[PDB]
């Protein structure tokens, strides 16, 4: 891997079990993406977005677009935008 | 003590994430874990070394042991890095994806000197609003240390960056490698006085958040809060938000023929309530009397004097283009698909009014019958569904844009202006 891409998913709801949606994201990120870690950031309202650093490479045939689309067809997920993509 | 976020940007083999490296090396901004763990090896070599410990920081981040950013102290400055994606399809994720740089490094080695890319690198470095440009011409030992060589270099580097309306900045001759300039002073060129790179970056002007500006706020997401209401989050790029503002949300206001608006009840950032949000403060706020079915993603708040500027399908805008890749050529009728802050949606390629030269920032040809990758070009667009977009002069932040197509990033924009039909 040389790209990590942060990539933000929001819940449906406040009361959405993390744990259980984390576990299930992480079973759709595809084969030949990693996963460095996720964080849990507080938003509004008891809204708690999850924060995935995906693993991919500087390459035609990459997106982390395309891990979020992934992602958005997952139950309880509102929305997932990549945020920030950088080389390591 | 003040922030700044920089964005490391060139060729991908011409060093720059060598010099992140070099940086935090140099500076001793590296883990006493992994320093202690070479030790064991015993004698290297000092190349060595470097390379195994560049290795072993790679390591410890992808397994989540900072990982997205470089971070370190300078004397007067809090100093954030992101190395940028030099793959062109990454470029919507740089338009569209996270935070406001400051400043810009781009790496452009000595030996190649300036490649095609780094057109698109200038020009990418605009897009996005970047006040302060620092330059750094790297692999100086590759070239024998030779003034003549960085100052060729250097001053095609500076018709790119002058034309994009950059000037009066550092430019640094380095060897990310062996150390030269990037924090120890070179002994190999003494013809060369100005600063090293960990220099220029604890010189970058402290960033002005543009709170004079209307306010911005792009709809990320949009709730409804069982004993609160209606929740749009979003990050304010402009101005600011208080509570007791009334706000209102664009195109949903024009495209439903009413205010879509009210009052702000409560603001949330971080699950913790504040009484205003700045620029760059990701937040939720609740506002009274706006259904939830009335906003999505896409739609912006303002203040209701200064609304967010709507370009319907009625109307058109000005755009000046770089068209990073299309597989035939781009040519009037062309009908992609538009990303700019959180909205997306179709646009119509109207007219094609000018090729331009980015080394001078000329039409160098009017009316053109198409263009292609790698050309930069003022195009006339028109939305197919309206959108909220400023022009880059009065508010950049929403006058940025993507364009993607077949599943690839085809041209990065910037707004002109907008005609009203």
């Amino acid at each position: 891997f040389n790209l990590v891409g942060v990539i933000r998913v929001m819940p449906t709801d406040p009361d959405v079990n993390l744990d259980e949606l984390e576990e299930k994201l992480k079973k759709v990120i595809p084969e030949k993406y990693g996963l460095a870690k996720v964080e849990r950031e507080p938003i509004a309202f008891g809204l708690v977005a999850l924060k995935f650093y995906v693993l991919g490479r500087d390459e035609e045939g990459y997106s982390f677009d395309e891990v979020a689309e992934k992602f958005e067809e997952v139950e309880n997920v509102e929305s997932a935008e990549v945020e920030t993509v950088s080389r390591i | 003590k003040p922030h700044v976020n920089i964005v490391f940007i060139g060729h991908v083999d011409h060093g720059k994430s060598t010099t992140i490296g070099r940086l935090l090396y140099d500076t001793g901004n590296i883990p006493e874990t992994i320093i202690k763990k070479f030790e064991e090896m015993g004698e290297k070599g000092k190349s060595f070394k470097f390379a195994w410990v560049m290795d072993r920081l790679k390591e410890e981040r992808e397994r989540g042991i900072d990982v997205a950013h470089t971070k370190f102290e300078t004397p007067h400055r809090y100093i954030t890095i992101i190395d940028a994606p030099g793959h062109r399809d990454f470029v919507k994720n740089m338009i569209t994806g996270a935070s406001q740089a400051d400043a810009a490094v781009l790496v452009v080695a000595a030996t190649d000197g300036v490649m095609p890319q780094t057109k698109e690198h200038a020009f990418l470095a605009r897009t996005l609003g970047i006040k302060h440009i620092i330059v750094t011409i790297n692999k100086m030992d590759m070239v024998n240390y030779d003034q003549k060589v960085f100052e060729k270099v250097k001053a095609q580097v500076e018709k790119l960056l002058k034309t994009l309306g950059y000037k009066d900045f550092p430019v640094i001759p380095t060897s990310a490698w062996n150390g030269d300039n990037v924090v120890k002073k070179s002994d190999k060129m003494p013809w060369y006085n100005g600063p090293t790179l960990i220099e220029a970056l604890d010189q970058i002007p402290e960033p002005e958040k543009p709170i004079d500006k209307p306010l911005r706020i792009p709809i990320q997401d949009v709730y409804s809060i069982k004993g609160v209401g209606t929740v749009p989050v979003g990050r304010v790029e402009t101005g600011k938000l208080k509570v007791g503002d009334v706000v209102i949300f664009e195109p949903a206001s024009t495209i439903f023929h009413k205010p879509i608006q009210g009052e702000v009840k409560s603001i949330e950032m971080h699950h913790e309530p504040l009484q205003e949000a700045l620029p760059g403060d990701n937040i939720g706020f609740n506002v009274r009397g706006v259904s939830k079915n009335d906003i999505k993603r896409g739609d912006v708040a303002g203040h209701t004097d200064k609304p967010p500027t709507v370009v319907r399908t009625k109307d058109t805008f000005k755009a000046q283009i770089i068209v990073l890749n299309h597989p035939t050529a781009i040519t009037v009728g062309y009908s992609p698909v538009l990303h700019a802050h959180t909205a997306q949606i179709p646009v119509r390629f109207e007219q094609i009014l000018a090729k331009v030269d980015p080394r001078t920032g000329n039409i160098v040809e009017e009316n053109p019958q198409f263009i292609k990758t790698g050309d930069s070009a003022i195009v006339v667009l028109r939305p197919m569904k309206p959108v909220v977009l400023e022009p880059v002069k009065e508010i950049p932040q929403l006058g940025r844009f993507a364009i993607r197509d077949m599943g690839m990033t085809i041209a990065a924009g910037m707004v002109i202006s907008i005609q009203k039909g």
